[PDB]
């Protein structure tokens, strides 16, 4: 019955939040917890994706911890993204449900990366790996491979506690104090301007009904006390500005209607925006700090909105964003320059970072396998310190690779001239990365199939999928000699292995090394090579 | 003309007058005669 409750989305969101907090409930029995979960699952199914935005926002801060309460949310998100993958992925969207806002995609990418990093760091837990065996695969399929996050930065980060930095230990510049006083004067002048513009005449007496600020009075009468009380916030803000490696300096050396009217048109670069929004985030840091100062007496009912501006919607951000833009304008237009990469859209794309991490883990895989043969040859250590890395590889990366590239094969094979997929074509760099990944995995499994045990089938299947996904034409015409040499080496090594097999079957050797080569070939090489040839011919 | 406060609590009542014997068409803003005027030929059919 909740399918069409778009007109009560506020209440639906409150409902979902309450049930989630009840699920995260102490003194709550197993059956009660299971009932709560089941209710949340069922509600989420029939609820439209647009409604679940806030719940996903909260999960983005909860799930990454990978605590004990992380089981149900993982399955919830898995099912949600499985069913609503069209919504996030396709540009047309899911029929009758619209398209993703962009903030939803940003949160989705944050969740993917947070879970990935956390699980990589964590020690093996069969159940946690089984819960992420439904895996980040749904999230990845939902995310467009070409998705570029408008906000790209480092969180620099670690209930949540923003720790400030207080300068009172050292003296504070008198020039900066004068600047702050002039800033307060001018902000009050903009306040008077906005009152004049509003068309409502400030009152001489104090009258709440007239609904303007009674303090509005000629400057010659304005009370100092208000300025001094407001000064501590302004001081804190400018101290934080100077502290976060931002330096204010006058660009040039000095021996009512605005002249530089505040223009929305004036463009701001990516790095200056980053500074402005991070300054707004510091304002919200102080705001949440004093919020917690008043709350500590209560100690409960944590305010839902206490989240980063970048995570929450831009509209709630828009206020502080416009304030920071106006402030920065002020500084530049009085010459008080505030000082203190250029990553391409292709670098920013989600698939790019995914492949980068996969290649890094491939290097790590080469590393631990080499160490493994070294220890097996002599001085066997049963510890296998890389156990966690091995299990992460085999249990997460390979199924993830399989599912992701099976889903997005057409995107990687598409070209601007010929677009097989519904939307988007992979970049040449992405094509090179996928080809290099294929070659590295083939080298990894070469003559080492046995050590993988039951995971070798997974390796072979992932190799099949990667082979089908490769664009060897582009890679070999316009591609780095490194990748091209890797592919040539793969082919040459395949030829050598086949020659050795045929020799053994000539019985030039009796028929260890021969068994290793034979099993590797018959199990992996012939299928993978056949698939590659088929894909090339097709 | 308003630099700000474009939204108005008041409602705008535009009036349209036509003389069917002189072919003259005039407009009013809120009881104030607008400068715009049109003249049309006889037998003209006009829909509001």
């Amino acid at each position: 019955l909740f399918a069409g409750t778009e007109h009560r989305a506020i209440m639906v969101d409150s409902m979902l939040h309450t049930v989630y907090r009840l699920s995260r409930g102490r003194s709550l029995t197993k059956a009660q917890r299971d009932v709560i979960e089941d209710c949340l699952m069922a509600l989420c199914r029939y609820i439209r994706p647009s409604m679940l935005q806030h719940l996903l926002r909260r999960l983005v801060f909860d799930v990454p911890i990978l605590n004990e309460f992380a089981k149900m949310p993982l399955k919830l998100l898995t099912n949600h993204y499985e069913r609503c993958w069209k919504y996030y992925c396709l540009p047309t969207g899911w029929a009758n449900f619209g398209v993703t806002s962009e903030e939803e995609l940003h949160l989705t990418r944050k969740l993917f990366w947070g879970i990935f990093d956390s699980l990589a760091h964590k020690k093996y837990d069969q159940e946690l790996y089984r819960m992420a065996m439904p895996c980040l695969c749904a999230i990845a399929g939902a995310l467009p491979p070409d998705y570029v996050d408008a906000s790209y930065s480092s969180k620099a980060e670690k209930n949540f506690d923003p720790r400030p930095v207080e300068t009172l230990n050292v003296i504070i510049p008198e020039k900066l104090d004068s600047f702050i006083n002039k800033f307060a004067e001018y902000t009050h002048e903009k306040w008077a301007f906005d009152k004049i513009q509003n068309n409502w005449s400030y009152g001489e007496n104090v009258d709440e009904e007239l609904k303007t600020h009674p303090m509005l009075r000629p400057y010659k009468t304005f009370s100092e006390k208000d300025k001094e009380i407001y000064r501590w916030p302004i001081k804190e803000s400018l101290k934080a500005m100077i502290a976060w490696e931002w330096t204010i300096e006058k660009a040039r050396e000095g021996e009512y209607n605005p002249q530089p009217p505040d223009l929305s048109g004036v463009t701001l670069s990516r790095e200056l925006q980053a500074m402005a929004e991070q300054l707004a985030e510091n304002y919200h840091n102080t705001w949440g700090r004093k919020k917690k100062q008043e709350l500590e007496a209560k100690g409960g009912g944590t305010h839902p909105l206490l989240v980063p501006y970048d995570t929450l919607t831009a509209k709630e951000k828009a206020r502080d964003r416009e304030k920071a833009q106006e402030l920065l304008k002020f500084l530049q237009m009085n010459g008080y320059a505030v000082t203190r990469l250029d990553t391409s859209s292709i670098e920013k794309r989600f698939a790019f970072g995914f492949l980068q991490q996969l290649l890094r883990w491939m290097d790590i895989s080469q590393e631990f396998i080499a160490h493994l043969e070294a220890v097996v040859s002599s001085g066997r250590v049963e510890k296998s310190p890389h156990e966690q890395e091995i299990k992460f590889f085999a249990k997460i990366l390979l199924p993830l690779i399989n599912q992701y590239f099976t889903n997005h094969c057409l995107y990687f094979l598409s070209t601007p001239a010929k677009v097989l997929g519904s939307g988007g074509h992979a970049s040449n760099k992405e094509k090179e990365m996928i080809t290099s990944l294929f070659c590295k995995l083939a080298a990894l499994v070469r003559h080492r199939v046995s050590l993988f045990g039951t995971d070798a089938p997974a390796v072979v299947n992932c190799l099949h999928i990667l082979a089908r996904s490769l664009d060897a034409r582009t890679v070999m015409k316009s591609g780095p000699e490194i990748v091209k040499a890797g592919l040539r080496s793969f082919f040459e090594s395949a030829s050598e292995d086949i020659e050795k097999m045929v020799e053994n079957l000539r019985l030039g050797k009796v028929s260890k090394g021969v068994g290793q080569n034979l099993t590797y070939t018959t199990v992996a090489l012939l299928p993978v090579l056949t698939t590659l040839f088929q894909h090339i011919a097709q | 003309p308003g630099q700000q406060g474009r939204i108005s609590h008041t409602d705008l009542v535009i009036g349209c007058l036509v003389d069917l014997a002189t072919g003259l068409m005039t407009f009013t803003a809120n009881g104030k005669e607008s400068n715009t005027f049109f003249q049309v030929e006889p037998n003209t059919k006009l829909f509001p």
